[PDB]
RNA sequence: AAACUGCGAAUGGCUCAUUAAAUCAGUUAUGGUUCCUUUGGUCGCUCGCUCCUUACUUGGAUAACUGUGGUAAUUCU
RNA sequence: GUGGCGGCGACGACCCAUUCGAACGUCUGCCCUAUCAACUUUCGAUGGUAGUCGCCGUGCCUACCAUGGUGACCACGGGUGAGGGAAUCAGGGUUCGAUUCCGGAGAGGGAGCCUGAGAAACGGCUACCACAUCCAAGGAAGGAGGCGCGCAAAUUA
């Protein structure tokens, strides 16, 4: 659709999009240059950062943060916010005094960039720490499988 | 009502009491740091003028040249308190008042003009000492120091000159070569 | 706290210091320097706590004072002077040379050396960067920084130092077979060998070690001190 | 409750 | 309703009894009412 | 006193949280730098860790980037157009980063004659190649340029910017008709 | 001696007037910031209209000091 | 010859690194109460864009937007001698051992202001409020514990 949606103009900052040219390269095609980064520890950058047209600063492969720190995964409980979404990680917690076992559960809010589509609620997502984003957002998915 | 007065160029100080008001009249409703014509004061004083540099009113507050009021208030003075000051304002109403002459008269007042006072320290910088005595660049500053000769009873007789500061020496030479051979050995 | 405290309790000192509890109720606290606060020895300490030649904090003050005690080839008046691993000491006055290596015991140990070992000492890489005007860097263990190092030496290596010139003279490069030594964790103070080492990338690296009656255990890669090549250490070992 | 204006008589 | 962009009539304590009404108008009440309805070309 | 804090903040659940201490030094917050249009009057603040802070009030001149041709020249200020954040600083002219601008148009002008040798303004082996869009043209015709100012006259205490062009130009140039 | 300059007083003491993740314990990040002091680096100039013969060193003041004073009154002035 | 070269120190000085740190985060884990079951938007609750301020990231805050965020896996609310602890080292006739670590705040009462790397100062100032002292009556200077048991010395040197 429309990436600008907003009052002020929506650009990805390190992209120089006024640069002029001759006539010839300007019938061409008028393609933006795309900025993407590898994020490091294996994971492959999706095809559609790269092809896509989305403005997120805020995306781990082609906005401005960095992912360093813990990288943990969880269930996709809740998708009803913008550009974020609610997980929910299970464990067990072991109580000596009667050397058993109760059921607990953490609720964590993630920045969920557009380059991922087709997420379903119950689908695994793994997940990694960048800085706060917000006043409850401290880390942004990385990667996606389906349940 | 006493007078302050100072003389700067022989740099002579006396203290005067007027006791007869009509004197004082020509000094009343006049504020301070202005030239005024002391010619009431009597016959030797035709022709002189004064300066009103400051005073005292009777309970020893000093005045200040801004405020412009006959009584007193609270400034802010030096970090600032609320002193009392008295304004620049000349009233009757005051203790004591400063004087300082800046035009002489046809006679000599027999306290202040006929004698003198010697100014008693020269210069110590080099540049102070070329500039007062007219030196050149070829002049040596360390001829023209002011020697001050001393003596007390029970002493042998002694000079004493000041220690010249700013003056070249072969130490200062010494060490402005040995920043440069500094400078050329991080350079090698 | 509110601020920064200047008062170090006795009880509060670092447990390898080996105080006593009824003499005083602080400790020298060290004064900044090349080495972290705990993992220190204070000149105070090892002048009159190792080696008795003083007997109170002024008599170490008038020994300083005269210049006799020189650290890595240079003198040191200050008694609160941090000095850490593998650092030589030499006193002239007595003709001895000690080199600080940990014990068995996880302590600093009075370890004396050969005049001739006291030339020369051994300095973890901790950093590589390139400075102004291209001139690569290196940043030791010990707060030396080195400009012009080999294009070789990488990061976890070890580099001898000339102390009299501050210049590499040659380097130890880290890989499996190495004779390493533990510098922190609970296999402190302990000598092996190098077996392999795991990568975790975004996390820590562990690396195994065997010692010389084959007991092995595993450490991060943080507390590892490169000691030699193969099984013959290039420093003099204790006891 | 806390929007309703409340409304005077002419004295 | 946010950041008080709506008006709200809660009693507000700190401004209570803030001052007391003080009245100096010479016109009369009635000449007041008069004066009004004939204001501009009413 | 403005305080930046963070404990005067309701909880995430919505609870309230009672103070444990009073402000600290190093949450302090200053009053906002309105920088308006008139002659250069700055104000320099001491900060934290002893640097310099540049507090602009009052400018009238800066220097700004022709990107797209990439030459740099220093211009007068001419008045406030459109503001991203609200239209009280259109209003008020107060300058702010993002804020677009009137800049006068002869430096552009005179380099360009200079340049090209080819007529700017007037009335009715890869070569140099001088083209240019009809809006700048006709904002040319007209004697002043908009202008996008990049830096933060209330911290560095100077207004730079870029000339605006392009699709950016005509988003601004759609606001600026839209909001009249 | 007096005065000018520099540094510290923010640590240790002492203390009757607040507080459930707010503090606190362990781990973890600085690629999102600050820093007196300790230690190690770095700290030179071709010409480029400034002409002819300050870099052998350039300018202006102020305390301590001398002297005249005022008030019930400070070492206030 | 207004020649040319020079040692060892002291102090200061731009920037990088290091040490001492300080400050915001991540994860993990807190006692009782459900006769507290719904809460948050009660001067922002969740997030998006742009900006101010701040040492920086950030609803930290302001303008313009969406309607969100948490909760029986117990949210939210209310409690809780939250002098007492917590730890640490050392030891043959059972330990009358030893020591540390703190949650903050204030300087007659609430506000404003000045310096520094670091304080919204254990220290100056102004206004207001409340006290109390000296005077030639004009004006000036100020910021805690003992007894009440026939019993007051360490409230010191």
């Amino acid at each position: 659709a429309d990436i600008q949606t907003e009052r002020a103009y929506q650009k990805q900052p390190t992209i120089f999009q006024n640069k002029k040219r001759v006539l010839l390269g300007e019938t061409g095609k008028e393609k933006l240059p795309r900025y993407y980064k590898n994020i490091g520890l294996g994971f492959k950058t999706p095809k559609e950062a790269i092809e896509g047209t989305y403005i997120d600063k805020k995306c781990p492969f082609t906005g401005n943060v960095s992912i360093r720190g813990r990288i943990l995964s969880g269930v996709v409980t809740k998708m009803k916010m913008q550009r974020t979404i609610v997980i929910r990680r299970d464990y067990l917690h072991y109580i000596r005094k009667y050397n058993r076992f109760e059921k607990r559960h953490k609720n964590m809010s993630v920045h969920l960039s557009p380059c991922f589509r087709d997420v379903q609620i119950g689908d695994i997502v793994t997940v990694g720490e960048c800085r706060p984003l917000s006043k409850t957002v401290r880390f942004n998915v990385l990667k996606v499988t389906k349940a | 009502m006493k007078l302050n007065i100072s003389f700067p160029a022989t740099g002579c100080q006396k203290l005067i009491e007027v006791d007869d008001e009509r004197k004082l009249r020509t000094f009343y409703e006049k504020r301070m740091a202005t030239e005024v014509a002391a010619d009431a004061l009597g016959e030797e004083w035709k022709g002189y003028v004064v300066r009103i540099s400051g005073g005292n009113d009777k309970q020893g507050f000093p005045m200040k040249q801004g405020v412009l009021t006959h009584g007193r208030v609270r400034l802010l003075l030096s970090e600032r308190k609320r002193k009392s000051v008295r304004g620049c304002i000349v009233d009757a109403n005051l203790s004591v008042l400063n004087l300082v002459i800046v035009k002489k008269g046809e006679k000599d007042i027999p306290g202040l003009t006929d004698t003198t006072v010697p100014r008693r320290l020269g210069p110590k910088r080099a540049s102070r000492i070329r500039k007062l005595f007219n030196l050149s660049k070829e002049d040596d500053v360390r001829q023209y120091v002011v020697r001050k000769p001393l003596n007390k009873e029970g002493k042998k007789p002694r000079t004493k000159a000041p220690k010249i500061q700013r003056l070249v020496t072969p130490r200062v030479l010494q060490h402005k070569r040995r920043r440069i051979a500094l400078k050329k050995q991080r350079t090698k | 706290a509110r601020g920064p405290k200047k008062h170090l309790k006795r009880v509060a000192a670092p447990k390898h210091w080996m105080l006593d509890k009824l003499t005083g109720v602080f400790a020298p606290r060290p004064s900044t320097g090349p080495h972290k606060l705990r993992e220190c020895l204070p000149l105070i300490i090892f002048l009159r706590n190792r080696l008795k030649y003083a007997l109170t904090g002024d008599e170490v003050k008038k020994i300083c004072m005269q210049r006799f005690i020189k650290i890595d080839g240079k003198v040191r008046t200050d008694i609160t002077y941090p000095a850490g691993f593998m650092d030589v000491i030499s006193i002239d006055k007595t003709g001895e040379n000690f080199r600080l290596i940990y014990d068995t015991k996880g302590r600093f140990a009075v370890h004396r050396i050969t005049p001739e070992e006291a030339k020369y000492k051994l300095c973890k890489v901790r950093k590589i960067f390139v400075g102004t005007k291209g001139i690569p860097h290196l940043v030791t263990h010990d707060a030396r920084t080195i400009r012009y190092p080999d294009p070789l030496i990488k990061v976890n290596d070890t580099i001898q130092i000339d102390l009299e010139t501050g210049k590499i003279t040659d380097f130890i490069k880290f890989d499996t077979g190495n004779l390493c030594m533990v510098t922190g964790g609970a296999n402190l103070g302990r000598i092996g060998v190098i077996t392999n080492r795991e990568r975790h990338p975004g996390s820590f690296d562990v690396v195994h070690v065997k010692d010389a009656n084959g007991n092995s255990f595993a450490t991060r890669l943080s507390n590892i001190f490169v000691i030699g090549k193969g099984n013959k250490p290039w420093i003099s070992l204790p006891r | 409750k806390a929007f309703i204006p409340p409304k005077e008589k002419p004295i | 309703a946010s950041k008080g962009r709506k008006l709200r009539f809660h009693v507000l304590s700190k401004l209570l009894s803030f001052m007391a009404p003080i009245d100096h108008t010479t016109m009369n009440d009635d000449a007041r009412t008069e004066l009004y309805r004939s204001l501009f070309g009413q | 006193g403005i305080s930046r804090d963070n404990w005067h903040k309701r909880r995430k659940t919505g609870g309230k949280r009672k103070p444990y201490h009073k402000k600290r030094k190093y949450e302090l917050g200053r009053p906002a730098a309105n920088t308006k249009i008139g002659p250069r009057r700055i104000h320099t603040v001491r900060v934290r860790g002893g640097n310099k802070k540049y507090r602009a009030l009052r400018l009238d001149v800066g220097n700004f980037s022709w990107g797209s041709e990439c030459c740099t020249r220093k211009t007068r200020i001419i008045d406030v157009v459109y503001n991203a954040s609200n239209n009280e600083l259109v209003r008020t002219k107060t300058l702010v980063k993002n804020c677009i601008v009137l800049i006068d148009s002869t430096p552009y002008r005179q380099w360009y004659e200079s340049h090209y040798a080819l007529p700017l303004g007037r009335k009715k082996e890869r070569k140099k190649n001088a083209k240019i869009s009809s809006l700048l043209e006709e904002q040319f015709q007209q004697g002043k340029l908009l202008a996008c100012i990049a830096s933060r006259p209330g911290q560095c205490g100077r207004a730079d910017g870029y000339v605006l062009e392009g699709k950016e130009l005509e988003f601004y140039l759609r606001k600026i008709k839209a909001r009249k």
